[PDB]
């Protein structure tokens, strides 16, 4: 009773990679942002509106759709900042030092350190995007992992769909590895490198959650009702 | 909630 | 190094020879119980587990091999994982509660005795509901164990490269243990999968309960050890 | 700092 397993792995692929959500954009006219306010508008402006294509992605996400209503409630109000992260993380791919939250929007170290304790997760992005290069990461290889991410964050916090269906994204990414040539051992070593990053990626959300709970308090930056709705669901 | 509305579009 | 050299069957030896010793609590069954003297309990426990960690973590493949700054970095990172995913494996047989020690088990009604600290509890039952569904072997729990000590801070610093030869051995370990028990090679990859994710919601569960040692500290109520505030300072 | 100290000792 789902269509998700029946795909096919390159049906699976494509499904994914159709889903993708677009590339925003940040607001224009700019002086290059540096006050703690400007900065957090900008981001907190982008991820808003980034977060209505991410919601519209999930339900594209082969098996997502069988879940009740409640169940995909959960699984992205655990997962959402993970997905922009991971997401950042994979643009910002092909510029070194830098953190391309938009094309009109790259930031560096020296622009993390404008607002108090942020640039430590700068370099944690920073750290896992230059770990994704390294890897040469490919794009067939990122909407699995997204996908992956989705699915398993929030799947402990409430239910053999989910694993049935994770386990089909793994069978995915292994294939995708046997296809571009990889060995018997280069394939699951590989595939442990690409997951054990989620660990990372699920360890600067809950850092960066702290921090966007702390900018709630400080009250200086307007957060969005849907933001703060998906921020109150962690804590 | 929000999410509820937009997952139902 | 000599553990690149090492077989799989010879990681896992190595392993689980290491293994530290499954220590007691202080909890008197007859005693009452502030809550405030659970964490009293629970505190006293982690900070002597901690000495055995320690000594455990040298006698972890590659791990003498770097340097001291970085030793001290990996397990200020992944303490409380590691705890964790200790408490998660004894409590593997025991549905719906949690061996601290074997004199010590607690289930839910004792976790909302400590504020905030029943959805921790909930999420370590959780995970070993799933180690149990999984039937996870020994040889498989300490593999994953290593995993967390060696990857849980190697991005937060070269030499890195050389934790991550250690960590493809281990994978080749897992997968050879597997192949062992007989599953097929889309087997092998899904039980590995399966595994790993695991990792990603104890990392979640050690930052939750981060923040409610720190927390308790600030009440300054129940009293942390000298060692187990040191390692709560690393993360900050 | 303790935790230099126990994985220092020899
Ligand atoms: C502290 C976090 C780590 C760095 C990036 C951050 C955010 C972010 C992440 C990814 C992305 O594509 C767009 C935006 C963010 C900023 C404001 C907000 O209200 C919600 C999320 C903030
Ligand atoms: C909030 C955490 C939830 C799970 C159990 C916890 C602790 C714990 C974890 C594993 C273990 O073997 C022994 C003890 C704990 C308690 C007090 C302290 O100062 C440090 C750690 C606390």
């Amino acid at each position: 009773n789902s269509l998700a397993l029946s795909l096919t792995a390159d049906q699976m692929v494509s499904a994914l990679l159709d889903a993708e959500p677009p590339i925003l954009y940040s607001e224009y006219d700019p002086t290059r942002p540096f006050s703690e306010a400007s900065m957090m508008g900008l981001l907190t402006n982008l991820a808003d509106r980034e977060l209505v294509h991410m919601i519209n992605w999930a339900k594209r996400v082969p098996g997502f759709v069988d879940l009740t209503l409640h169940d995909q409630v959960h699984l992205l109000e655990c997962a959402w900042l993970e997905i922009l992260m991971i997401g950042l993380v994979w643009r910002s791919m092909e510029h070194p030092g830098k953190l391309l939250f938009a094309p009109n929007l790259l930031l560096d170290r020296n622009q993390g350190k404008c607002v108090e304790g942020m640039v430590e997760i700068f370099d944690m992005l920073l750290a896992t995007s230059s770990r994704f290069r390294m890897m040469n990461l490919q794009g067939e290889e990122f909407v699995c992992l997204k996908s992956i991410i989705l699915l398993n964050s929030g799947v402990y916090t409430f239910k053999d769909h989910i694993h049935r269906v994770l386990d089909k994204i793994t069978d995915t990414l292994i294939h995708l590895m046997a296809k571009a040539g990889l060995t018997l051992q280069q394939q699951h070593q590989r595939l442990a490198q690409l997951l054990l990053i989620l660990s990372h990626i699920r360890h600067m959300s809950n850092k960066g959650m702290e921090h966007l709970y702390s900018m709630k308090c400080k009250n200086v930056v307007p957060l969005s009702d849907l933001l703060l709705e998906m921020l109150d669901a962690h804590r | 909630k929000i999410l509820h509305r937009l997952l139902q579009d």
